[PDB]
């Protein structure tokens, strides 16, 4: 009985509208939420860890027109291969280079790991701003 | 080899970008740890962001991107490719 976020698990939750913006947000308040398109292609689906999600979120962001029109030739391939996409670098930290997906009510206080809604996408920097 | 950019003839500095271009890694942590190498080679201020955030009207194709790098680094007085 170790690590909950290593548990297996059903991905659940609506997620909400985004536009040409929504990583540009993940760089605001308490980042961007998961885009309800995304939502939609995840849900129902069983993962075996958080980070079986996350490389799915990000395969899915990479066929996604609208979500990654966004993103250059270069980030595109990242994305491709279920990383996690480049930030611009004023948004950067040390070695946290990437965009990071972090839960709004924390795991080890009571919230689920697996519901889009409890989760965001935040840049290195907004993460650590935030804390 | 992989200690300064002087050490890198073009051509093989150019194998690199198109390594990182091409998400060409086994790991994401692999493409990151080539990004970093990349920054610190060039020295550019602009880091990644010659890589994914290019200037309006800028050819970030690998070709693109090495040219960038070359012609920053001549005007910035600082050393070039081997040979």
């Amino acid at each position: 009985m170790e690590s909950k976020r290593n548990k297996p698990g059903k991905a659940t939750g609506k997620g909400k509208p985004v536009g040409d913006k929504w990583l540009d947000d993940a760089g605001k308040d308490s980042g961007a939420p998961i885009p309800d398109r995304i939502a939609d292609k995840l849900r129902d689906k069983e993962f075996k860890s958080f980070d079986d999600f996350r490389k799915a979120v990000w395969e899915e962001v990479s066929k996604d027109p609208e979500l990654s029109k966004n993103l250059n030739p270069s980030n595109k391939s990242s994305v491709s291969k279920g990383y996690s996409p480049f930030t611009p670098k004023n948004q950067q930290v040390g070695g946290r280079k990437v965009y990071e997906l972090h839960h709004d009510k924390p795991i080890s206080q009571g919230g689920e790991v697996y519901d889009m809604d409890n989760i965001r996408v935040t840049t290195p920097k907004r993460h650590i701003d935030i804390h | 080899l992989k200690h300064s950019i002087s050490d890198y003839t073009e051509a093989e500095f150019l194998q690199l970008v198109t390594t990182i271009c091409n998400a060409d890694t086994s790991s994401e942590e692999e493409l990151v740890k080539l990004v970093t190498h990349f920054e610190e080679m060039t020295e550019h201020p602009s880091g990644s962001d010659l890589i994914y955030y290019p200037k309006e009207g800028d050819d970030d194709s690998p070709s693109g991107i090495v040219n960038t790098v070359k012609q920053w680094r001549a005007a910035n007085g600082k050393s070039g490719f081997k040979q």
